[PDB]
């Protein structure tokens, strides 16, 4: 299954997606007072000091990790198909 | 100092035609000598080797036709090696016959 | 930051690879190619980094930033 | 069938070679007027000995040497690590006999410039990764059919892509442009503490007066230049485009001037080989003089503007580059005389 | 100081620059694609050899886009209008010079490719003119920037 | 400082963002399919093959769609005639650039079909040139979405 | 004191001048490169000897530049308005004269190049007319200089 030629293409594409994903999630987890431009809020978290800011980057990193996990499940089944042929 | 064109030179190569059958094979193996058309103003068919070219064309017709037949049967070819099997014989005409 | 400490460090790196590296390289069949490769890479590297750093001396015109980043770097630095 | 093919075809080539000969009117020998490398002649005569050995006939196969008006061929040895680059050079034809081969200089100046143009760390990594896959599957690709010509032409210059990618990685490092963003490897390098406390400014923030400008006249807002490459504080600023307009063009013209002058310089070595001081005395010298008088003053202007004048002369100081153009006016304006030094006019 | 009707002219400059760069590149790509699509059938072993002027034609859009985004960055109706007219003239004229260059590039590329099958030897001899036209488009960019500095 | 009729500049901006882009899209739709129908008569085995070039024109239709929709979402009369004509200039800009792009794409597609009338080698390369033209469109689009993000 | 928006004139001046210059050079390229590609087959050993105009149109490019740069350097925001309309007229004039030079040079260059291959004897004799037309172009830069500022 998975159309072996397009399955190897998917192996390469999904490995690239996983690596870019874990990298992006890692820089999101860093959130070193940098990417305030990517937080959708108006006069909510601008008060009281730095509260409820790094959480959004942490959740985005977790979403990236989960996406990488799904692509890695696909890559694992692709390893299984490689062993099948 | 940048590398320049390596030094080449002209040559007057006298050689008896009998030993030329050996010398041309050897020089082909070397892959380092360039000849030229020393009879530029001479017909194709006056060089007294053309009919051998016809023979090798006949050979190649038969060879390519049998390779096509091998493609018909769908038989993979060995291709083990033996790349430098390069003699200069005369009896090989009969064997290809 | 230091005006010329990293500058001198990096220049020493490039000088060392430019005068001591190639003589250390074995004189192989491609001796000249490799030596020239190393030296050219080092000098072009040096020139590029030097130009970049010399640009950032004497900050003349004024940068800008929004009030939100102002508050946050007050809260984060 | 395959060995039959190789034998027959090499036989064809042998006979074609015999066809290129000179049959004497009566003499049974053939007289050739051919070329031959000099450096390997020992192996050539060794091959002649091999030929005599194959059929013992004691035919000396004498090759005399001569030189006349004939123009000889052109060769320069390449290998697996440099052949594709020589192919790029040969895409534009080939130069005269005994001309200098500037190929290695190109081997460095092409990845370098291509990288300066292509200022991306991650993409350089990806291209180098493609090249590394290709290098580690060199033999497997050679054995495999290049059914796609695009992969064939990509593989023909494999090491070229590898080296390009390496330099692209490095220029991405310097530009601080890894996927469009600058890394905070070191401090902000500016460190604006008094922004509204001792910044001679009130608390009109949030509502109104959002985007505000500093002034270097008051220290504390300049914690030195960034140690390595572009300052990452510009990642959260927009006038970086103006600053980079001032910087990058000057950088590029410097690089091009230097490479161009090197290119002109190599001609002198062509002529020292050919012993042609006529194309040097009336050639090289006025050429270099003209390029110097054109360009060196500009280069010195840029280098001096970089570090000569601080923030406490801005409203009278020279423009970022335009005064270099004001030189061409051939008549000097007496308003706002912003010179690099006394008597520079 | 900065009354209304201020930076109309700079907006028109950006629009004109990008548009006329698109016009030049459109004409160039049309002519070059016609020439290659016709000639390549003759010589299927020079097809990737024949695609020079495509990437060269991309430079026209690149020119117009650099100048356009520059103008957009430097754009506001709060300007004193002594830069809006600069943006109008510069964008209009860089776009139209790009149109000129794209015209020449397209038709000369078509001619050069038409001269391929019979003699595939003047590779360099045809790209010389294409390079020269690229340089004209550059000189247009240069003067656009000269206005941009003012 | 702000007369009435304020949003009308952006209204015309959306309308123009559709008009000329639709013109070019219609030209491409008009052009490519004709040659592809001839090549359906002559070479039926490639009927499924020559499809992506055809829908390439719908992609320009979609650029017009997005630009006008953005202006629709950015409608407001509380502007002092600044960003409204900014949208107007953006709409004209997209319209003319996309019209030029569509015309060139139609030409190159038809020429490539005529080239592939015999040789199958051309198909992929001509499609690469076609995609190049699409990218030259994407350029002007990015300028448009810069102006609409205002 | 000066009439408001006195910077309007000369800036369009230089811009239109460079447009015309780009057109002139583009037309020179247009005719000459295609002519060379046509004469490729006849005398292949005389191709690079006959490529004069590919640098000659750079001369008119340089004219357009020099006028544009001098005008830009002679600019001021609140100009007296005596010098800026003059910049407009001078730039338009030199640009159009440059387009004329490009038109004539392209025409006669194609004409000569067609009549050169069979009998390359009259090569320099054809230069006699070609570079002469370039001098007719130089007259325009001269008058661009006489009223560049006053």
């Amino acid at each position: 299954c998975c159309g072996p030629k397009l399955a190897a293409c998917g192996i390469v594409l999904s490995a690239w997606g996983v690596i870019m994903l874990i990298m992006l999630g890692i820089f999101f987890n860093v959130h070193s007072a940098v990417l305030i431009e990517d937080v959708p809020f108006t006069e909510k978290d601008f008060e009281n000091g730095p509260q409820n800011i790094y959480n959004l980057y942490e959740q985005v990193s977790y979403n990236c990790f989960i996406a990488a996990g799904l692509y890695l499940l696909l890559g694992g089944f692709s390893f299984c198909q490689v062993r099948l042929n | 100092e940048l590398f320049r064109s390596e030094e080449m030179t002209l040559a007057q190569l006298f050689l008896q035609s009998e030993a030329a059958y050996c010398c041309v094979s050897e020089l082909g193996e070397l892959g380092k000598v360039q000849f030229r058309d020393l009879n530029p103003d001479v017909n194709v068919f006056q060089r007294k080797f053309v009919n051998e070219v016809r023979r090798c064309e006949e050979m190649d017709r038969k060879l390519r036709f049998v390779e096509k037949e091998i493609r018909k049967a769908n038989i993979p070819i060995m291709d083990t090696g033996e790349n430098p099997e390069v003699p200069f014989p005369r009896d090989m005409i009969d064997l290809e016959a | 930051h230091s005006f010329a400490l990293p500058v001198i460090i990096f220049t020493t790196f490039w000088g060392l690879i430019g005068i001591a590296g190639p003589w250390f390289v074995p004189k192989g069949p491609n001796r000249g190619v490799i030596i020239t490769m190393l030296v050219a890479t080092a000098v072009c590297c040096y020139l590029f980094w030097l130009i970049a750093i010399l640009a950032q001396l004497n900050p003349l015109f004024g940068p800008q930033l929004k009030n939100e980043t102002i508050w946050y770097v007050r809260f984060l630095w | 069938i395959r060995v039959w093919f190789i034998k027959v075809r090499k036989m064809k080539a042998i006979y074609h070679t015999l066809n290129l000969c000179n049959i004497d009117v009566t003499q049974k020998c053939l007289i050739a007027e051919v070329w031959c490398p000099v450096t390997d002649l020992d192996s050539i005569q060794f091959a002649l000995r091999r030929g005599t050995e194959h059929s013992g006939s004691t035919v000396p196969s004498i090759l005399n040497r001569m030189q006349t008006n004939q123009t000889p061929p052109t060769y320069n040895k390449t290998n697996k690590f440099t052949h594709g680059f020589q192919n790029i050079v040969d895409a534009y034809g080939i130069g005269t006999y005994r001309e200098i081969n500037p190929a290695p200089y190109t081997v460095i100046t092409f990845p370098f410039l291509f990288a300066v143009m292509f200022g991306d760390f991650g993409h350089g990594i990806l291209m180098t990764l493609f090249a590394v896959w290709m290098v580690l599957r060199e033999s497997r690709i050679l054995s495999q059919k290049h059914e796609n010509e695009m992969f064939s032409m990509v593989f023909s210059g494999r090491y070229i892509i590898l080296l390009m990618g390496l330099f692209s990685i490095y220029t991405g490092l310097i530009y601080n442009d890894c996927f469009s963003k600058s890394l905070n490897i070191f401090g902000s390098s500016w460190s604006v503490r008094p922004m509204f406390t001792q910044g001679n400014w009130t608390e009109e923030t949030l509502l109104g007066s959002s985007v505000l400008q500093l002034n270097p006249a008051i220290p504390g807002v300049f914690g030195g230049p960034y140690p390595f490459g572009i300052d990452p504080i510009w990642n959260i600023a927009t006038n970086k485009l103006t600053f980079l307009n001032s910087f990058k063009m000057k950088m590029s013209v410097i690089l091009g001037i230097i490479h161009m002058l090197f290119g002109v310089s190599l001609s002198l070595f062509n002529h020292i080989y050919f012993k042609k001081p006529l194309n040097i005395y009336f050639g090289f010298i006025p050429e270099i003089i003209f390029m110097s008088s054109l360009f060196g003053y500009l280069v010195i202007l840029i280098f001096y503007k970089w570090t000569a004048y601080d923030a406490h002369s801005s409203r009278n100081a020279p423009s970022l580059l335009i005064h270099f153009i004001n030189m061409f006016l051939f008549s000097y304006p007496e308003s706002g005389n912003a010179m690099l030094y006394s008597g520079q006019k | 100081n900065n009354p209304e009707y201020s930076s109309f002219f700079g907006v028109m400059g950006a629009s004109s620059a990008m548009v006329f760069s698109a016009m030049g590149a459109a004409y160039g790509t049309a002519k070059s694609g016609t020439g290659i699509a016709a000639m390549s059938v003759m010589r299927p072993e020079l097809i990737m050899k024949s695609i020079i002027p495509v990437v060269m034609a991309g430079i026209i859009a690149i020119y117009g886009l650099v100048v356009a985004v520059l103008i957009a960055n430097s754009l506001t109706d709060g300007i004193t209008l002594y830069r809006s007219f600069l943006q109008l003239g510069a964008g209009l004229s860089v776009g139209l010079s790009g149109l000129a260059a794209g015209f020449a590039i397209g038709i000369v590329g078509d001619a050069g490719v038409r001269g391929t099958a019979q003699q595939p030897r003047l590779f360099v001899g045809m790209i010389l003119i294409l390079i020269f036209a690229e340089v004209l488009g550059l000189y247009g960019l240069i003067v656009a920037l000269i206005l941009s500095t003012k």
